[PDB]
């Protein structure tokens, strides 16, 4: 669902 | 053994030390602040180690309390409101009648004000928001076994910490980590709040269905 | 009359977008909801002159119920069950194993066996659909009042329509706006349930804080 | 009106002539009243069985309180008037948590109570439709209460005819009224719920009454 | 000593045993709450508070520690063994997956105690967060003083843990969470629940 | 509900 947050890591 | 520097977390802390310059309001903290949530985390050592499949559970996993955390910590400065990371300092009355005055009270008397009664400081609350961070009951962890191992490094060197820094009192630590479920249960009220509201008024289940594009009618 | 708006044309609408772990199924199901939603609405007569703005708040404000309205119908062929869109039927032991026991128990007694009861039939439903569709209490409205008065065009003809088919029930037009509280009750039913499940959200909720 | 007679469901509506929601919560024993004298002079209702006869009450407590708050406040702009003889305004209900439950109230239920002329045979009329539910739950023969139903809005339709010729779609616009009127009912429910849970330690109403007292006993 | 393991332990063991139960909870709590070292030189007051206030809490954190036996099931205090398929079926499928893993199973792992379970109870007893209490300060002090014996016990007793009292302690956060799930189970059920809700409004 | 049945 929400890999924004992996972008950013 | 101070693996898990109290060092470096503080340093960490710092790091995201915010620039000098209702829910809604509230609204764009988190999401700017998914910024400093990031950068908060990688700096926590041995933090980015993690499978990174198990780092993003804990990123996503902690986030509520980690950011209120802050909120938290920023408003011992301050009487009677709380002050965000946009800036932007909150009141009782408005705080009230934008509907989260319960939500609100909670933050000041069980946690602000116990921060700043036992006159807490940022490597304190360093440690506490990376205690959060690294956490084990977190959903779908490959190695969380791995993370309560880690978990139990960043706490021992806290208890290391308080001793030197305040020796008077030897229930400090024990003080410091019973604020935890004070968090956790602030962080679930406000999850509370949140789906009320989207529950409440109108055109619910937008959300729910997933992302808006009725524009065809046209197709 | 019939000339402001037809049923023939509302029966046409319902006609055409006949299908040709419910909790699961259901909501893999949105992508091809949207389809037959739209895509009825549109043969409903005069929906598409209104300002493309109060359509989609008619379409997303009803989404819903008028889902709702359909499984239930389709249902009364089916026995103890309900018929998805899908195809599947689902019956209450599968259902009470998913938590939505309430809500399905519902469906059944106050709506799927009522309609069965009245032998309700696809122009009645079609009309039934409409007034919904037609919601003047939906918030933003640009002009509430248009769609007042296509509603209150719906009705007419519906009322009309139930005299000459059925002289011998003065009961039917009104049983019928009958089953709107009872539908509308349903809905908001199931958005409690929807948001529970999040909520009690195992694993990360919350998750839906997508910017 | 062949069995349900209208003139008598007006006789019945007739006879009954600082923070809102505590305003509610203090003030509706006093309505018990005011409901229950009420569901007595309805035509057919005391005939009918003790346990069916409680079952509506319980049932349609929340709407009937609500409809009629809502029509007593058509003789005001702007605001809700309660039982107590307490006017509450938005400004101020928008401040103990129900902002959101008394717009729809004003736009849904009041304004397009106002806007139409209710009157209180229709309230009346109105009110005894939902009192008369048979989805309620547990009526040991309900097939009774739904035929209850029938002859209320039969009337309802006449009395329409009636007073109102030249508008045919009245009865209709009435009827169309009720949804508003259910899904008030229950957003209601949800307010009521969440600030109990919100709130405070919560159990014990749950956990029954109080009496820890004797704690130490 | 200002407030002693061996008494907090006593209290334990004096308790050892769809819930029209509690009349029996309610014994059960306030028996247990009495002889908490220093719980009736309280304003009855504050103790009617804090009986109330942590009843969720005490009771979940009781079945937990009483589980542990079982395998894979929760055992209540009516003696009854509860099970996934019972559970999940029964809607609350949410709430036991939790309670084991995040409960039972670390409960487990550690070879916890009645006295540090005892010990775990009085401090979440002992809660000066709670809304009311007469003067909230007393009260700290009494938890103040529990933890403290806590961490006495843990050192003597295991020495090689040195991570055993904040291990202990970090179970808290878990145990608070459950509860408030339990709660928003308990007003699903009720406003999901069958025929008329509301009714519950004791006038 | 015997409170409600005293009508
Ligand atoms: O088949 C059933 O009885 C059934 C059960 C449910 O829980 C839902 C539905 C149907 C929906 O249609 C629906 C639609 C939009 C949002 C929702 O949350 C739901 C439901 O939850
Ligand atoms: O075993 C379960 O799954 C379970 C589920 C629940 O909702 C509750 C409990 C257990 C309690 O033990 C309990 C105790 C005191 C007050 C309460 O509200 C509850 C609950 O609500």
């Amino acid at each position: 669902t929400n890999m924004g947050l992996e972008a950013i890591i | 053994n101070e693996d898990m520097p109290v060092e470096r977390i503080l340093e960490a802390e710092l790091a995201v030390e915010p620039k000098t310059e209702p829910v809604t309001n509230i609204c764009q903290a988190a999401d700017k602040q998914l910024f400093t949530l990031v950068e908060w985390a990688k700096r926590i050592p041995h933090f980015s180690e993690l499978p990174l499949d198990d780092q993003v559970i804990l990123l996503r996993a902690g986030w509520n309390e980690l950011l209120i955390a802050s909120f938290s910590h920023r408003s011992i400065a301050v009487k009677d409101g709380i002050l965000l990371a946009t800036g932007l300092h909150v009141h009782r009355n408005s705080a009230h009648s934008a509907g989260v005055g319960a939500i609100f009270d909670r933050v000041l008397t069980e946690l602000v004000s116990k921060m700043r009664d036992m006159q807490m400081d940022k490597t304190e609350l360093g440690c506490l928001r990376a205690i959060v961070l690294f956490n084990p009951d977190s959903k779908g962890l490959s190695n969380p076994a791995e993370v309560e191992a880690l978990r139990e490094k960043v706490y021992a060197s806290l208890e290391a910490y308080c001793k030197h820094k305040y020796p008077e009192q030897p229930g400090r630590f024990a003080k410091l980590l019973l604020r935890l479920p004070a968090l956790r249960s602030i962080g679930l009220k406000c999850l509370e709040h949140l789906f009320f509201f989207k529950l409440i008024g109108d055109t619910p289940i937008d959300t729910f269905l997933m992302e808006m594009l009725e524009a065809p009618h046209q197709m």
